[PDB]
């Protein structure tokens, strides 16, 4: 079962999907082919929890039923400096603007 | 042109609404004129008495959007093997016509023209979807 | 491989090439692995990209298609950024 997501870290995006089975560590080898950064050198997030490397993708809350195409679930990334991890941080999308007179 | 063959040959079909949406079904009677049926709620089906050679095309009834039904536009009962499923779906509408259908439900025609937008699109947001001008086909 | 998106308020959606090529604009303006996007905003460009998935997924299913949701707040800018897409 395929799972789709959205790995974001400051003002990023990756939009990737993955096996409900596949693990934490694989998605962090996705991630190293894109973003040059080894595994060892990324903590991945589920909102502020952080995901461990052996789980699996299901285990960790992603399912088809809550990772869809049109609305794919958040995985939260943070790199590591050197030493030290840096905080979980990601930046919100833009605001939309009022909705016009005539659509209310 | 397009019109159903009057067999007088007997079809039990089942239309499956697999849709959100209130479908209506049209059958294109033996003139090509347009016969509205009583409408099927989003995850209902229903019996009906058709004939082989007949045409049904599937809209959402209040807003004439363009339904698919066994992959295609068109259905045609055919021989009773017993009763002919005709799968209504949604078809994977392009992201322009997606959101001309979310812009038309939440204003009034007479005001598409005070939108911030290229004329262009007024013009698209004008040119409702229509059983008559999809009956060209061609 | 990927190609880069990014919007006029500086977000970058990193996609698959394949669901990018899905827009005949894209395809032209990538034709440098790296797209800018001047008048599409994040809020936009978001959903631009769950479209491309939703396509990618959909076409020639056979099976049952959900609604693309699109919320009303976000649709006038959607249908623009749609219209100069060829989406
Ligand atoms: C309740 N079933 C119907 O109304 C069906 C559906 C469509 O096939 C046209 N139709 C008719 O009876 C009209 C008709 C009679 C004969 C005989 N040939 O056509």
């Amino acid at each position: 079962m395929d799972v789709f997501l959205m790995i974001r870290r400051h003002k990023t995006t990756i939009f990737t999907d993955a096996k409900e089975s596949s693990t934490v560590f694989e998605l962090k080898r996705i991630v190293e082919g894109i973003l040059k950064r080894p595994p060892d050198e990324q903590r991945l997030y589920k909102d502020d929890q952080l995901l461990d490397d052996g789980k699996t993708l299901g285990e960790c809350g992603f399912t088809s039923q809550t990772a869809r195409p049109q609305a794919p679930a958040t995985v939260g990334l943070a790199f590591r400096a050197d030493d030290t991890f840096e905080a979980l941080c990601i930046e919100p999308f833009s605001s939309p603007p009022e909705l016009p007179d005539v659509m209310k | 042109v397009l019109r159903s063959v009057n067999s007088r040959e007997p079809s039990q079909v089942i239309f499956c609404n697999r849709s959100p949406r209130v479908v209506l079904p049209v059958w294109l009677n033996f003139d090509g004129e347009p016969q509205p049926y009583p409408t099927l709620p989003p995850g209902t089906g229903r019996r009906i008495h058709s004939y082989r050679g007949h045409l049904w095309l599937f809209r959402d009834a209040g807003t004439h959007d363009g339904l698919l039904v066994n992959q295609t536009e068109l259905f045609v009962p055919s021989l009773n093997v017993q009763p002919i499923f005709a799968n209504i779906t949604l078809p994977v509408y392009t992201l322009k016509e997606r959101c001309l259908q979310v812009v038309r439900s939440l204003v009034k025609p007479e005001n598409y023209r005070r939108l911030d937008i290229v004329r262009s699109l007024y013009e698209d947001l004008e040119d409702h979807p229509n059983v008559q001008k999809d009956l060209e086909r061609l | 491989m990927y190609v880069k998106l990014i919007s006029s308020d500086g977000h970058e959606f990193i996609v698959k090439r394949e669901h990018a090529l899905t827009s005949g604009t894209i395809k032209a303006m990538l034709s440098t692995n790296e797209v800018n996007f001047r008048e599409i905003p994040s809020h936009v460009l978001s959903k631009v990209c769950m479209y491309f998935t939703y396509k990618v997924r959909y076409t020639n299913s056979s099976t049952e298609i959900p609604e693309f949701p699109i919320a009303p707040e976000i649709a006038l800018e959607l249908l623009m950024a749609a219209n100069f897409l060829d989406c």
